[PDB]
């Protein structure tokens, strides 16, 4: 629900799509790489689980 | 997730899109500091209909507000 | 000064907008 904001201070809510968008932005791929294919990423994560 | 200008989706270079209820702003994630949405702080990519969460909104163009010489 | 230059055009999106 809050990513890592709860590890630094009070848990700050954020949509999970935007959380994963920033986490993509943290590995060197722009945000739009996730948004343009969000469904594919969600399906891949579900299949992996 | 993004702002839909005239047929194009605008994502923020750094920071998130937020609104006070009436107006939309770009702000850095770790400290609330609104900025008017511009083509400088937002990078365009893709189309207005590929991402879920689009909110139609104008994106300011600082290159020619007054520079229409 | 750099090894591996390739000649190519780099566009300036300012001038197509700047008609006046
Ligand atoms: C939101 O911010 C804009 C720009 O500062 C202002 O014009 C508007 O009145 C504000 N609305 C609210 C709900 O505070
Ligand atoms: C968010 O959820 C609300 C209610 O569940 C829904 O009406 C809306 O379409 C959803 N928006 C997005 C961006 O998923
Ligand atoms: C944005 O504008 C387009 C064209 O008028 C429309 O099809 C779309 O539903 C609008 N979306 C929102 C978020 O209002
Ligand atoms: C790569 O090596 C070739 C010779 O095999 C040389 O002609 C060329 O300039 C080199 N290019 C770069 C990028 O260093
Ligand atoms: C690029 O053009 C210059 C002349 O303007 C020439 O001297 C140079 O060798 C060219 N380099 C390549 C990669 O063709």
């Amino acid at each position: 629900t809050s990513g890592w904001t709860f590890g630094a201070g009070a848990a700050l809510q954020i949509p999970f799509a935007m959380q994963m968008a920033y986490r993509f932005n943290g590995i060197g791929v722009t945000q739009n790489v996730l948004y343009e294919n969000q469904k594919l990423i969600a399906n891949q994560f579900n299949s992996a689980i | 997730p993004a702002i839909c200008h005239d047929g194009k989706a605008h994502f923020p270079r750094e920071g998130v899109f937020v609104s006070n209820g009436t107006h939309w702003f770009v702000t850095q994630r770790n400290f609330y500091e609104p900025q008017i949405i511009t083509t400088d702080n937002t990078f365009v990519s893709g189309n207005c209909d590929v991402v879920i969460g689009i909110v139609n909104n104008t994106v300011y163009d600082p290159l020619q507000p007054e520079l229409d010489s």
